[PDB]
């Protein structure tokens, strides 16, 4: 009997057989219906249609708020990309944490009753990418394309006073980098718009190390531009967008939140925990998710943090190169013990218990 | 937010403990272990763990991941056991190895009540606690190791 692991992300499923080193199905969260009023198209093949098709994510901010939608969704992984039948598979899904509890007991409702799992477990997503990286304690900053979080883990027990998320993340950056590109006189408005925008975002931005000092740089010469050929052929010249993009995950007011910054998450986070262990937190913290991918990033928080933390803290950041499946591959590892599928729900205890006994099976 | 409200609102309790405790009482591997003074080791071998023998201990392979339990009298009482656990972590260990290393490391530290105090040790990182484990040459790094426990995904 083969687990399969799903980590449903706010903007791309990973799914794929516990055991395997990466996942098998990598698609975007997406359903695609006709932008002029079957009937529906799922993943990417709504992305291969996108030109006559609206596109909606029925996740937000790592919450499914359209449910039919995303029923859609998991019946596509199964069926049209894994092409399992669930009934046959114990099943590893995944959660920022923070969630309110509906989410998950919705999660454990439609899994059992309309998928049939033979047993399930939901994870919370940092702890997995802490295993993956080969760890028991350290802190997990976590960012996709919904939600941007912080788990402190020690022993391998995460701390939930210390928790910290912010609802910002890479969709937010997506949007920002639409609106600044207006300056240039570029319109990037459609949901088929947004990919574009996606897209331009993960091949050319990056975290500027001295945000200030590379404002200056672009305004002195065109050294920093790049250039990039639209679906269409156009060919449009982008230059300061690309550090001005991800320089909100530092400075949230970019889009008009007055939450702290990545690097201040981080550093309350450590801050929450008792005092004894923060060394041990500062030396290890692991970044994972698609968001921590901008080139630049792990030097710019070694850097921030540094200015934050006590002088003389050492301070470490963890930046795995696959970290855009750190989540998954925590999943996939745990999957393959039998200990751990020995907590999982199974069907007979749910058709006893119904939703509620997730929460007191998946921790 | 509102912690209650939330799926977090269960971590840090008894009862997570106690569900993690009953997993732990389902591998092999610890039952019996921590019952005396001395050092026991398991390597990670294709997600299983499996005891080393006592002949070779102080010697792991760098392609490999292995769990050490010390058990030893704290000062506190000589008649009682305390215990730090350590998880070695090869130069040359592949991701599954260490990532259920550091579970099994978690669950061994379930199984004991949390009692143990865990040690992260990577090669050419060893703690001071962890060289002082073997006696003198007793700490040996072989070649190669036993394959992964992952399929490869082309
Ligand atoms: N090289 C890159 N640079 C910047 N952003 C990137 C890069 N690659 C991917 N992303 C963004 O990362 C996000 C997808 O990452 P992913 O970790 O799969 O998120 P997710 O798990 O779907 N969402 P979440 O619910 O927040 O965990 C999207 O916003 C991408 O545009
Ligand atoms: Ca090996
Ligand atoms: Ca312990
Ligand atoms: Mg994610």
């Amino acid at each position: 009997t083969t687990a399969l692991v799903c980590d449903n992300g706010s903007g791309l499923v990973k799914a794929g057989f516990a055991g395997d080193d990466a996942p098998r199905a990598v698609f975007p969260s997406i359903v695609g219906r006709p932008r002029h009023q079957k009937d529906s198209y799922v993943g990417d093949e709504a992305q291969s249609k996108r030109g006559i098709l609206t596109l909606k994510y029925p996740i937000e901010h790592g919450i499914i708020t359209n449910w039919d939608d995303m029923e859609k969704i998991w019946h596509h992984t199964f069926y049209n990309e894994l092409r399992v039948a669930p009934e046959e598979h114990p099943t590893l899904l995944t959660e920022a944490p923070l969630n309110p509890k509906a989410n998950r007991e919705k999660m454990t409702q439609i899994m059992f009753e309309t998928f049939n799992v033979p047993a399930m477990y939901v994870a919370i997503q940092a702890v997995l990418s802490l295993y993956a990286s080969g760890r028991t304690t350290g802190i997990v900053l976590d960012s996709g394309d919904g939600v941007t979080h912080n788990v402190p883990i020690y022993e391998g027990y995460a701390l939930p006073h210390a928790i910290m998320r912010l609802d910002l993340a890479g969709r937010d950056l997506t949007d920002y980098l639409m609106k600044i590109l207006t300056e240039r006189g570029y319109s990037f408005v459609t949901t088929a718009e947004r990919e574009i925008v996606r897209d331009i975002k993960e091949k050319l931005c990056y975290v500027a190390l001295d945000f200030e000092n590379e404002m200056a740089t672009a305004a002195s010469s065109s050294s920093l531009e790049k250039s990039y050929e639209l679906p269409d052929g156009q060919v449009i010249t982008i230059g300061n967008e690309r550090f001005r993009c991800p320089e909100t995950l530092f400075q949230p007011s970019f889009i008009g939140m007055e939450s702290a910054g990545i690097h201040e998450t981080t550093y309350n986070s450590i801050m929450k925990c008792d005092i004894d262990i923060r060394k041990d937190l500062y030396a290890n913290n692991v970044m994972s998710g698609g968001t921590t991918m901008y080139p630049g990033i792990a030097d710019r928080m070694q850097k921030e943090i540094t200015a934050l933390a006590p002088s003389t803290m050492k301070i470490k950041i963890i930046a795995p190169p696959e970290r855009k499946y750190s989540v998954w591959i925590g999943g996939s590892i745990l999957a393959s013990l039998s200990t751990f599928q020995q907590m999982w729900i199974t069907k007979q205890e749910y058709d006893e218990a119904g939703p509620s006994i997730v929460h007191r099976k998946c921790f | 937010y509102n912690i209650a409200d939330s799926n977090i609102a269960n971590l840090g309790t008894e009862l997570e403990k106690k569900v993690k405790l009953e997993a732990s009482q389902h591998e092999d591997a610890w039952k019996g272990a921590g019952k005396q003074v001395g050092v026991e080791i398991w390597r990670i071998q294709q997600f299983k763990v499996v005891p080393v023998p006592k002949k070779h201990h102080g010697s792991f392979y760098t392609g490999d991941s292995y769990i050490v339990l010390s058990t030893y009298h704290p000062k506190t009482n000589p008649d009682k056991l305390a215990y730090d656990v350590h998880f070695w972590l090869g130069a040359f260990t592949t991701q599954d190895e260490a990532g259920t290393a550091a579970y099994k490391t978690v669950e061994l530290d379930d199984y004991l009540g949390g009692l143990p105090v865990q040690y992260r040790e990577v090669q050419g990182y060893e703690s001071e606690r962890f060289l002082s484990l073997f006696p003198k040459g007793g700490l040996r790094i072989l070649d190669g190791g036993v394959e992964t426990g992952f399929h490869h995904v082309e």
